């Protein structure tokens, strides 16, 4: 409903974040139109965070435990799952669905 | 290889959503001069009660010790940007005034300039009423770890600057701040949610 994961290439099929995880992620934002917001993978340093807990937007605290160690997925996250109404302001408009292209490169000190 | 924010915008911008975030949270979790203040005299009285809870030696002040003593506030990493703003005289605690001072600038009944003010004193660190350089870097470090390389940090910071270092000292006072900041939403961010 609010986060759709769809599989591009597959992890391990065994190792999944768990809520309080850290985990270790290469991600690409892109609006509906396709076109791009934001990369880590352009500025060659990866993303980190505890996911579950509420310090990232809920598409992703809901979508990232879904995926194995080194999965990348896409994730379709509309805007209750994300900026809602307000967006984030320079970069997000309000009312915006979200898709994140998303590889799972660490759970905690586990690597892919 | 250069870097830029999203869409490059400046570091307020991108960085004030999390400050009230960060700070909002925090503040959830401590509630759970005064006449002037943006609270009624029986919304001080029930803050009066959440001072008391903190300061556990009944010091009349709350302490860093007490502070963290809450699990939302020592995960937190503005939580030393919080309590350093609300020790307004700079002794080491926050008494009661400081105390609702601290609280009454995130009312829904505050205005935006006292946000504002409580913004630029994140990241004002040595209180000068200038925002350096490396208080801008550090306090953005705080907030964003390992995220950024301290070099795409550097960039976004001497970028800000130069754009909103009006007189051209190097530093940005609360007037170049304020500029910089008035076409987005500082007061939603710096505003603890109201029922
Ligand atoms: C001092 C800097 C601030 C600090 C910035 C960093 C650590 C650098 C880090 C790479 C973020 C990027 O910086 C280039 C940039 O990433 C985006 O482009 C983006 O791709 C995105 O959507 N991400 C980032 C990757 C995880 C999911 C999502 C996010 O959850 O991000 C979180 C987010 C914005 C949550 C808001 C916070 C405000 C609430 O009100 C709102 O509530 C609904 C939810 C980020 C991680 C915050 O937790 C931490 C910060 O903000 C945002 C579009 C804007 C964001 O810049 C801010
Ligand atoms: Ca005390
Ligand atoms: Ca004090
Ligand atoms: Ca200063
Ligand atoms: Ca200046």
């Amino acid at each position: 409903m609010g986060v759709t994961k769809e599989l591009k290439s597959p992890g391990n099929g065994v190792d999944f974040p768990k809520k309080g995880d850290f985990v270790t992620i290469h991600y690409t934002g892109r609006l509906t139109d396709g076109s791009k917001f934001d990369s880590s993978v352009d500025r060659n340093e990866p993303f980190q965070t505890q996911i579950g807990t509420g310090r990232v937007i809920k598409g992703w605290d809901e979508g990232v435990p879904q995926m194995s160690l080194g999965e990348k997925a896409v994730l379709t996250i509309t805007p209750d799952y994300g900026y809602g109404a307000r967006g984030f302001p320079g970069v997000i408009p309000g009312n915006s669905t979200l898709i994140f292209e998303v590889e799972l490169l660490g759970i905690n000190n586990k690597r892919a | 290889h250069p870097y830029w924010l999203p869409n490059f915008m400046d570091v307020f911008t991108w960085s004030l959503p999390f400050v009230g975030e960060k700070i909002t949270d925090m503040l959830i979790a401590i509630l759970n001069i005064v006449s002037a203040s943006n609270f009624d005299r029986d919304e001080v009285d029930r803050l009066r009660k959440r001072f008391m809870k903190l300061d556990k030696d009944s010091s009349g002040t709350i302490d860093r010790d007490e502070f963290l003593s809450l699990p939302q506030v020592s995960s937190n990493p503005l939580a030393t940007r919080m309590i350093a703003i609300f020790d307004e005289d700079g002794g080491g605690d926050v008494d009661f005034q400081e105390f609702v001072s601290g609280l009454s600038a995130f009312s829904s009944k505050g205005n935006k300039e006292e946000k504002l003010r409580f913004a630029f004193k994140v990241y004002d660190i040595d209180r000068d009423g200038y925002i350096s350089n490396g208080e801008l870097f550090i306090v953005l470090k705080m907030m964003v770890g390992n995220n950024l390389k301290d070099v795409q940090l550097q960039q976004i910071v001497d970028k800000t600057i130069m754009e909103a270092d009006k007189d051209r000292d190097g530093k940005i006072s609360f007037e170049e701040f304020t500029e910089m900041v008035e076409n987005t939403d500082v007061s939603l961010s710096m505003t603890l949610s109201m029922f």
